[PDB]
């Protein structure tokens, strides 16, 4: 069932963190790229974001995602969610904070999704590359060849013993809930949000309220506000401020853990052998850079090793 | 045509037993997500009218946590 | 030599007879799909060019 | 291959903060003063030009270490054994390792 | 030597004692944003491979 | 930014034949080797941040028409400093550079 | 927080005073463009009913140069 | 005329054949790229598929 | 202003004579596809209501083959 995998992820919520090159001027993005993993053997990468995929407030669904604008969590159907590095990658799966994709090599990682006319893009620099399997340096997995042992990120969202922790969110500063009532500033607290305040208009008047609390000073610029929401936890990123007290550790499983399976490698064309007195001549005609290693079966091996890129003849 | 510790759907492809109605249709026809029993819900959670389990802390907080909204109905919470 | 200049020789531009050695070798199909994979050295006319 | 994990940094709005020596591999801790951070929805707080950001970090092994890793061994000379195939007379071939 | 082969040594794959010197140096966050930057040398296991 | 009646930044004007058409900017795209991100536009001029490559294209969808043009122009990434990076980092050392203005003046 | 020769938007960001309500929302919420007085129109231009200014030469030329069509109205053009 | 060049393609139908890398795991698709021909001088190419255009 | 073996449309461009009424608009107005005769059907093909040539093997096959659906009409196929 879906509820087994989405058990602890229902208790969590998205967040807004710092993203460099979100548009052109490094805004605060609803989806923020953290900790790209790209060390498989088929060019398949795993991207962890700050949004939530495969989750809706009402119920779990694989065609609905959850994100945050302001302080309100919004749910939008996944319509155009794209990952591109230098060409548009074909994403495999998504589960909570994580996206799995199959990307061509390049120097950047980009994600984006629309809801209405918005764009919501984040780009984080990261050098991904294609890692072939075997002694031939191909640039794409072939139609046919020889099976070789390879390790790749599986597309199953099971537990598999790997965990990450989630924490209570830190105070979040909202400036939209401070307004002037008639000539004094007023605090609007939505649904028991317990807004903290800090005024230094003639002096310090720090304190915690839960309802109304019209502050007795003039300007909105000389007072700050916060918000302690404790309903849903968040993953402790490095782009979020920590809490005040001691914070418990959660246990959120990493869905797409690395496994070891099978990979397809290219087979080189057969060389043409010519026999001479104590001499072996190989006419090699390769299409990819290929490795040729020889040795002798005597007391000294005398090993040779060279990468063949052009059609050469070796004696 | 595989080991009895493996499962085969109506197409003929053989998958493992751990992929039996786990939520993902592994083979083409998706008959692996058809015939299995529904698990029971926890005692510490609150049961909705449609059966969506929510934690008991989320009951009577002034926010919808269910599709049917039975966790915030006046019949289930005296106001 | 199948990769230098004479891997495909025809007597005229529209002759029916054609000489061709290219080290073409059949490969086994894999995992139960219908395709014919082969393996041969690249062309000698491209390598001469 | 390692993986470095960064916890959430603490932000003291106007004051000072210190950190202890936690037992961790390659543990690092610092204090940066006077940052004035800017989150979403305005500045974080009011106490101008003196603050404190901790931003600790520590390293750990990665989740790919269980799949591919290099094992370090020290050798010492041991046994040599072989398998022989033998026959004699009218008796056929029988094999056993020695 | 933090960059060649022994920058992360553990006795067992399920062990709990780790030795790792990776020249980890924290850096100052700039321009008033909440992030934690650092710098360190590249892994020796990926360099050895 | 011009619609033949006033100033509106979500509108563009072009010519088909001898009639000055004017539509709304729906999908204006500039790509070099990856689709670039636009910054601003004012009159004849567009400003965009592009990856390196050998071609510069720009097109706009009027109705069902495509209306694309391409020119061969080699554009390179130019790092500032003594390290040759291929994308500007999240954190580092601030150094003086020269870029085109964000504003229209 | 900055120099009085720099403009501080109400979020907290400080921009320069040459960027004073020049058309682009330079801060996040766009409080820069809200409070500055309107500039006078040119004396050699025809003032439209919507505040726009079009060149006199363009008046009664058979082409609507205004948004509301006040430059080609029969009340404003005697044929 | 347009009907002259379609006097033998009318009698043919598309077919479904396997191809590598549909999405992630090499399905059987109505589109199946065979014999990409790129021996041109301007970068132009001709692609033969299994669908009908 | 070109060779007699070439054809010139009304704009001024010159195309070859093989590109006259062959199906595709080559120049802007497609004047080569405007004035050309129409050829007959073959003797082995059945002519539908709209004039399309379909083979007699497809006649009364139970499936729609013509544009108007006249290949499966009870008027032209005696049932
Ligand atoms: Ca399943
Ligand atoms: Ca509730
Ligand atoms: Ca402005
Ligand atoms: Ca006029
Ligand atoms: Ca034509
Ligand atoms: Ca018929």
């Amino acid at each position: 069932d879906l509820d087994t995998h989405f058990t602890q992820y229902k208790l969590a919520r998205p967040y807004i963190a710092d993203c460099p090159n979100c548009g052109h001027s490094r805004c605060d993005s609803p989806i923020a790229i953290e900790e790209v993993r790209g060390d498989a053997h088929a060019g398949v990468i795993r991207i962890q974001t700050s949004a939530m995929f495969g989750l809706k407030t009402d119920g779990v669904d694989l065609a609905y995602m959850s994100f945050m604008n302001g302080k309100t969590q919004k749910s939008i159907k996944i319509d155009n969610l794209h990952v591109r590095t230098s060409a548009p990658c074909s994403l495999v799966s998504h589960h909570g904070y994580y996206i799995l994709a199959q990307c061509p090599p390049g120097d950047t990682v980009t994600v984006g999704f629309h809801d209405g006319p918005n764009r919501h893009t984040c780009t984080v620099a990261h050098k991904v590359e294609f890692r072939p399997v075997g002694r031939e340096k191909y640039r794409h997995p072939p139609e046919h060849g020889v099976e070789l042992p390879c390790n790749r990120y599986t597309h199953k969202r099971a537990d598999q013993g790997h965990y990450v922790e989630m924490h209570q969110p830190g105070l979040v500063a909202d400036h939209s809930l401070l307004s002037i009532h008639s000539a004094k500033v007023k605090i609007t607290v939505p649904s028991g949000a317990q807004v903290k305040y800090y005024c230094k208009c003639p002096d310090v008047r720090k304190g915690i309220t839960s309802s109304d609390h019209t502050t007795t000073c003039t300007d909105v610029k000389q007072c700050r506000a916060y918000l302690i929401d404790n309903k849903k936890w968040v993953y402790n990123s490095g782009r979020l401020p920590r809490g005040e007290g001691d914070t418990f550790k959660g246990k959120l499983h990493v869905p797409f853990v690395p496994v070891k399976a099978k990979c397809i490698a290219t087979l080189a064309p057969e060389p043409l052998v010519e026999h001479k007195h104590r001499t072996l001549i190989l006419h090699l005609h390769p299409d990819h850079p290929t490795l040729l290693t020889t040795r002798s079966l005597g007391s000294d091996a005398n090993p040779t090793r060279q990468w063949i890129e052009r059609p050469t003849t070796v004696n | 045509k595989c080991e009895p510790s493996q499962f085969q759907c109506t197409n003929g492809r053989c998958i493992t037993l751990l992929w039996k109605c786990d939520g993902d249709e592994d083979c083409v026809d998706g008959s692996d997500e058809k015939n299995c029993v529904k698990k029971t819900c926890a005692e510490s959670d609150f049961v909705c009218n449609n059966g969506q389990c929510v934690p008991s802390r989320w009951k009577c907080d002034g926010d919808p946590d269910c599709e049917d909204g039975s966790d915030e109905s006046p019949e289930q919470c005296h106001m | 030599k199948a990769g230098s200049f004479g891997d495909l020789q025809s007597r005229t531009s529209t002759s029916n007879d054609l000489y061709a050695n290219t080290n073409l070798k059949l490969q086994r199909p894999q995992a139960g799909i219908v395709h014919t994979p082969f393996t041969q050295v690249p062309s000698g006319f491209e390598r001469w060019k | 291959k390692y993986k470095t994990k960064v916890p959430s940094p603490v932000v003291k709005c106007c004051g000072a903060t210190q950190c202890t020596s936690k037992p961790h591999p390659d543990y690092q801790c610092q204090v940066f003063s006077g940052v004035y951070p800017f989150m979403w929805g305005g500045a974080y707080c009011f106490c101008d030009t003196e603050n404190t950001q901790m931003s600790e970090a520590y390293v750990e092994r990665s989740e790919e270490c269980s799949i591919d890793h290099a094992k370090a061994y020290k050798v010492h000379t041991g046994t040599v054994q072989a398998m022989v195939n033998i026959t004699y007379g009218s008796v056929s071939w029988r094999s056993a390792d020695v």
